[PDB]
RNA sequence: GUGGAAGUCUGUUAGAGUUGGUGUCCUACAAUACCCUCUCGUGAUCUAUGUGUAGGGGUGAAAGGCCCAUCGAGUCCGGCA
RNA sequence: GCGAAAGCCAAGGCCUGUCGGGAGCAACCAACGUUAGGGAAUUCGGCAAGUUAGUCCCGUACCUUCGGAAGAAGGGAUGCC
RNA sequence: GGUCUUAAGGUAGCGUAGUACCUUGCCGCAUCAGUAGCGGCUUGCAUGAAUGGAUUAACCAGAGCUUCACUGUCCCAACGUUGGGCCCGGUGAACUGUACAUUCCAGUGCGGAGUCUGGAGACACCCAGGGGGAAGCGAAGACCCUAUGGA
RNA sequence: CGAGUGGCUUGCUACCUCGAUGUCGGUUCCCUCCAUCCUGCCCGUGCAGAAGCGGGCAAGGGUGAGGUUGUUCGCCUAUUAAAGGAGGUCGUGAGCUGGGUUUAGACCGUCGUGAGACAGGUCGGCUGCUAUCUACUGGGUGUGUAGGUGUCUGACAAGAACGACCGUAUAGUACGAGAGGAACUACGGUUGGUGGCCACUGGUGUACCGGUUGUUCGAGAGAGCACGUGCCGGGUAGCCACGCCACACGGGGUAAGAGCUGAACGCAUCUAAGCUCGAAACCCACUUGGAAAAGAGACACCGCCGAGGUCCCGCGUACAAGACGCGGUCGAUAGACUCGGGGUGUGCGCGUCGAGGUAACGAGACGUUAAGCCCACGAGCACUAACAGACCAA
């Protein structure tokens, strides 16, 4: 994919637990697998900022719930490197709901967003409110 | 840069920026005054600080 | 089932014993393309700071943007090439025929080596164009030293004494180039070899770490879970199958780690100065205070603070010179909170 | 409100017991130990001393458990080379 | 302090749970502290460790042999002057 | 089958059971995914009434499963603390030992060799280490068979 | 239907061990095989393209994470370039685990008159040893080559030191009715592996500083203990990873394959002689070790009555002993002191205020005070200590 223009330690795992920042309806997703990633043995395959992760539905509308959709990852707690050397941090994990398109699933995104997720997903980008 | 917490300069290259649910930003020059945010304290209370100083 | 997994640490730089020099001693040289010049140079490691430049990069969608890069200093005082030694072609490889030595020494060369106090160096020369009259003659490099009694931040009087090749034009042209420099009294810098922005390698005697176990000198797992409760926290499962029966030394195991020798490729040079611009508040920690040549170079180097690091015009670059690159800020900020 | 029952509860009170750690030990401190954890703790309770039951016999809320580091028949000597 | 509890301290006893000296004292091992982000993905199994915790007020479900379940759960308070 | 063996021929119940071979039975719940667990079905290889059946509040260091919380169990390891370890003075055993012995790769051999054969490698001694081999040490195999053995 | 290869399964045999070669599964760690799952290079196609199917060379590298089950196997999920299979005493218990098989306790079903049994199920049920030899990882002492210092050479040895993917331009292009939809090349990034490093972020930090509970030293001040910090808050250096830096191309020779010239055989023929190309594979390149390479090396200088070295002293860029490296008055090597640079967070005392209280008393607030306390770093500085001196040596 496209340089995110940061750099990025993964602070999610398969398996974790995070917010879903939009209006579709799910509340919680839990991670499933990461798109394009491969890990090593033991290791939990990793997925933070910019990544393009498999999810399914642990809260929300009974309809949206038990779902396994695609989504991307907007925000995380560890810390990530701008060009710059300032790290950036948010005041938690999430990603929104996403389709084949990459077109966000809803129709507004909660909270705010990394703007290295810009350079990768433009419709997601432009259904922002706030871009940090 | 200002640290939004103590005051001083941000040395270049150096500091963390922990963005709020909310959206709003704030710069911190160090994890000394990350931490004594964290702890619910006003920088103006601690008398070290530019900003109380 | 049993998943695959690639085995612990490289097999390529064993095997992992205590480095038989400090000094580093490059295995090859750049190849014989510009004008004659000396192909290599020493310096001190001082310590680590940062760097704003600007996106000097092409192909970056950043080119011409500010940007923090980490940089090492090195302290890198003038050098003295203080003789030409001359290597034959033989069906052995090469042997040192001869060399030109020459009368100017500094103060303290006599605390390594036994200086010359009768020395014939036309003969030398004589021997050597002869040779090379014939077509024996091998590459031309020349013996050189340090001088740490510039480097105050270094404890060390006694010269590192070190050999660097000559690559240049014609063998002819060269051989001249080489006996120019040696005859004036060898004193060269790192200016007239290298140039801010070109790619260099270094090598370096890495930082000791005594002896250690295969967790940390060969990167095996710890035990996990109830296993590490056992007895057993830091050692491997077996040292092999049943058959062969016989350890094989390919088997991580403790052992010295650190101090040893490593040639890290492609390190950029950020910039070639002199003074105190560079210096750290407080002074560079377990160092000191640098004020005199100095070079930046881009990331890390091998070797502890006042360990002596061998430069040398990259062998295999990836990327084409960039000079000059644009430092529009140095941290000077103290290395010490 | 009074009263203060209970093979009642909590409890490293004393005291009794011995679940997990399959930790430490495993030519031991120890021929059954050490530490943490854990169970009971007014009752069919725990305990000292005295006293009774003896080997195809005792004793046994029964596991073939126990009867002096000895038990699907103790120990010693003899039958016996 | 509820306390024959902990912790600290008297009286009284001891430095005899009886080999010492040296190295910032490496690997490795025994006990153990702290670990960012994730939070059982580990494993036969949450084994080990951790969490909770004292007291007062509020409040407390299914079920039930009406005794109980129950300290259910959950919420709040707590110092000094 | 619409009696026959041998007296009767399984009733209330429960049921894929700590009893179900086929078996991961079928359906459902739950999970991204559940040979598990729970519920329903159930022709039960080979359930069933004091050989007690069903069911059950309370109790339990009893067996299985789920959730919240928690966390170095894990991703993936780091740093530190104390006692050892290492060097020095003093004290001072044991296990084990046919002999020889610096081995490695192959082969051979009673078919699982440091010692045979062919090659390869190999200057001696010493320190620390984790235990690959000596079918390592420890125990006249508990399994199995045999004995005109024992209990 | 016929001929075989392997030695992973199962069966057969009874050669080896019953004065014992520790079980299954798992785990950890190392090497290998190819009958190739991915990756490279190719051939055919029912090959338009894209996506495939089948085949050849090829073992360099990769082949991962999870839900049920002790499981091996296998079923299932989401990722993936792909999530290949097999050998090493069914590799691996003087390494771990101990869930299963298969001890002694018990239950159920079936069988038996019964003891008790089961190629049925189920709950519980132990993991010994101080390494003599050998092997390897690292570290020393000697001898050989035959005085010393410094610098090299390179027989050989090791490496995967690099593997792979996504995206952009190419291009909505070639191809195609359309739907759909490439490539060469050049770029950016990711992942796995590899080596090093600590300016940055992060961890530790029983150095240090502060807060505060209980108790003891009469109070205050200042302190001990509470497990080897009482607890809580912050945290320098260092060490670290979760942080950062670096890790080609290109030549040479080949395989499969594509061809050239070309004869046997006037033609034809990629092959028989000759030649041009052509794989992630091979060699070189690059990194690491390497004068004990018995052909035991080379060069320069110093020295054979003196070159150099060991011991000694102050120390670490080094370190388990040993080793290594630096400094030694012609000195900044270590300590003191003073600055600088850092960590805490505003000291004792005194003054004012303070809910109140006759008063006594009074938690606490402000000022003095970026104070007080502290530092494993740097500089200045010969004040202290690197003194004295011993020895070996052609
Ligand atoms: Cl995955
Ligand atoms: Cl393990
Ligand atoms: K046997
Ligand atoms: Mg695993
Ligand atoms: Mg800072
Ligand atoms: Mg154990
Ligand atoms: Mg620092
Ligand atoms: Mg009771
Ligand atoms: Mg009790
Ligand atoms: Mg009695
Ligand atoms: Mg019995
Ligand atoms: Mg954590
Ligand atoms: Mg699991
Ligand atoms: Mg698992
Ligand atoms: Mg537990
Ligand atoms: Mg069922
Ligand atoms: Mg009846
Ligand atoms: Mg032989
Ligand atoms: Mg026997
Ligand atoms: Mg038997
Ligand atoms: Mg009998
Ligand atoms: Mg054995
Ligand atoms: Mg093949
Ligand atoms: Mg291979
Ligand atoms: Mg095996
Ligand atoms: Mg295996
Ligand atoms: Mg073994
Ligand atoms: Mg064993
Ligand atoms: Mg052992
Ligand atoms: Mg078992
Ligand atoms: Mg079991
Ligand atoms: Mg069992
Ligand atoms: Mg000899
Ligand atoms: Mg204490
Ligand atoms: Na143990
Ligand atoms: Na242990
Ligand atoms: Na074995
Ligand atoms: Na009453
Ligand atoms: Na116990
Ligand atoms: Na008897
Ligand atoms: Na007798
Ligand atoms: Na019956
Ligand atoms: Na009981
Ligand atoms: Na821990
Ligand atoms: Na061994
Ligand atoms: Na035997
Ligand atoms: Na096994
Ligand atoms: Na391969
Ligand atoms: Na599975
Ligand atoms: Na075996
Ligand atoms: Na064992
Ligand atoms: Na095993
Ligand atoms: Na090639
Ligand atoms: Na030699």
């Amino acid at each position: 994919m496209e340089a995110l223009g940061a750099d990025v330690t993964q602070g999610l795992e398969k398996g974790s637990l995070i917010t879903c920042a939009d209006n579709t309806g799910a509340r919680e997703l839990k991670v499933i697998s990461v798109h394009g990633y491969s890990g090593t043995k033991n290791r939990h395959p990793k997925a933070g900022l910019g990544d393009k992760i498999t999810v399914s539905v642990t809260k929300g509308t009974p309809e949206m719930r038990r779902q396994v959709l695609e989504a991307v990852v907007v925000r995380q707690r560890k810390p990530i490197r701008r060009p710059d050397g300032t790290r950036v941090k948010f005041e938690d994990n999430a990603a929104v709901i996403v389709d084949e398109n990459e077109d966000p699933r809803g129709t507004e995104l909660k909270g705010p967003i990394a703007r290295e997720v810009a350079q990768r997903f433009g419709s997601v980008a432009s259904a922002a409110t706030m871009i940090v | 840069r200002e640290c939004d917490y103590c005051g001083t300069d941000i040395e270049p290259g150096t500091g963390t920026m922990f963005v709020h649910k909310d959206g709003a930003t704030t710069h911190f020059c160090s994890s000394k005054c990350e931490n004594n945010a964290d702890l619910g304290r006003e920088a103006r209370n601690l008398e070290w600080t530019d900003t109380a100083r | 089932p049993q998943p695959s997994r690639p085995r612990k640490g490289s097999l390529g730089f064993g095997p992992r014993k205590r480095s038989t020099s400090e000094t580093p001693r490059f295995n090859s040289w750049p190849s014989d393309d510009g004008q004659p010049g000396v192909q290599g140079f020493a310096g001190y490691k001082a310590g680590m700071t940062h760097v704003v430049l600007v996106n000097d990069e092409p192909n970056s969608p950043r080119e011409g943007m500010e940007e923090t890069v980490p940089v090492t200093v090195i302290e890198t005082p003038p050098m003295r090439a203080v003789a030409l030694r001359a290597y034959e072609d033989t069906p052995y490889g090469q042997r040192p025929l001869t060399e030109v030595w020459t009368d100017e020494f500094h103060s303290e060369l006599d605390r390594t080596l036994d200086v010359p106090e009768d020395h014939d160096p036309d003969a030398a020369e004589e021997q050597i164009r002869d040779a090379h009259e014939a077509g024996d003659l091998g590459d031309l490099r020349l013996i050189t030293h340090t001088v740490p009694d510039a480097v105050p931040s270094v404890p060390k009087k006694k010269p590192d004494v070190m050999e660097t090749r000559v690559g240049g034009g014609s063998v002819s042209d060269r051989l001249d180039h080489a006996l120019d420099i040696v005859e004036d009294g060898g004193e060269h810098a790192m200016n007239d070899i290298f140039r801010a922005g070109e790619y260099a390698d270094v090598a370096g005697v890495t930082k000791g770490k005594g002896t250690q176990g295969p967790v940390k000198r060969w990167g095996v797992q710890k035990r996990k879970g109830k296993h590490a409760r056992q007895g057993w926290r830091r050692r491997i499962g077996n040292l092999g199958p049943w058959n062969p029966s016989r350890v094989r030394s390919t088997v991580p195991q403790q052992g010295q780690t650190g101090y040893h020798q490593r040639t890290e490729l492609n390190k950029r040079l950020i910039d070639i100065g002199e003074g105190d611009e560079p210096t750290v508040d407080g002074g560079f920690v377990n160092y000191g205070e640098v004020d005199g040549p100095y070079t930046l170079v881009k990331g890390s180097v091998p070797g502890p603070d006042k360990r002596l690091v061998r430069f040398r015009p990259a062998v295999r670059p990836n990327d084409q010179p960039r000079l000059d690159p644009e430092v529009r800020y140095v941290s000077n900020e103290s290395n010490q909170g």
